[PDB]
């Protein structure tokens, strides 16, 4: 178990943050 | 190097995002996953997220693209605020420790149907001090390149 399933969903946060635009 | 089992792990993860199982992740499916983790992205942000990793520019993410960007992302460590935010998604009661039940809860919300044995296996791998839970420090290590 390398937790890559769990790690993939956690990576979403930073992935999303990098695209955010303030309303 | 990337192993066969790691590939299967990523394939499992791809299936988590690919709700209809048509082999591609759309903005709609990505938004669906994010909201189930308690995040509220806009349409524009979802488009930008996919554009970043959509190598053939067709508007969706297939498995090769998913595998490519995820393997790359694992080689990086995200900021403390980004990691702390992810930790709070799991640590619902906010006591500073991710339990098996809290991990069960998130995985269920994601539509995944794990056994108690499968969840305990996940906790065990992330656990470092051996207390049967995942604290922030261990969570950070897990997400560290
Ligand atoms: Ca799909
Ligand atoms: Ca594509
Ligand atoms: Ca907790
Ligand atoms: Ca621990």
């Amino acid at each position: 178990q390398d937790l890559l399933e769990l790690k993939s969903v956690i990576k979403l946060q930073a992935w999303w943050r990098g695209t955010m635009i303030r309303r | 190097q990337l192993t066969e089992e790691q590939i299967a792990e990523f394939k499992e993860a791809f299936s988590l995002f690919d709700k209809d199982g048509d082999g591609t992740i759309t903005t709609k499916e990505l938004g669906t996953v994010m909201r189930s983790l308690g995040q509220n992205p806009t349409e524009a942000e979802l488009q930008d997220m996919i554009n970043e990793v959509d190598a053939d520019g067709n508007g969706t993410i297939d498995f090769p693209e998913f595998l490519t960007m995820m393997a790359r992302k694992m080689k990086d460590t995200d900021s403390e605020e980004e990691i702390r935010e992810a930790f709070r998604v799991f640590d619902k009661d906010g006591n500073g420790y991710i339990s098996a039940a809290e991990l069960r809860h998130v995985m269920t919300n994601l539509g995944e149907k794990l056994t108690d044995e499968e969840v305990d296996e996940m906790i065990r791998e992330a656990d470092i001090d051996g207390d049967g839970q995942v604290n922030y420090e261990e969570f950070v290590q897990m997400m560290t390149a």
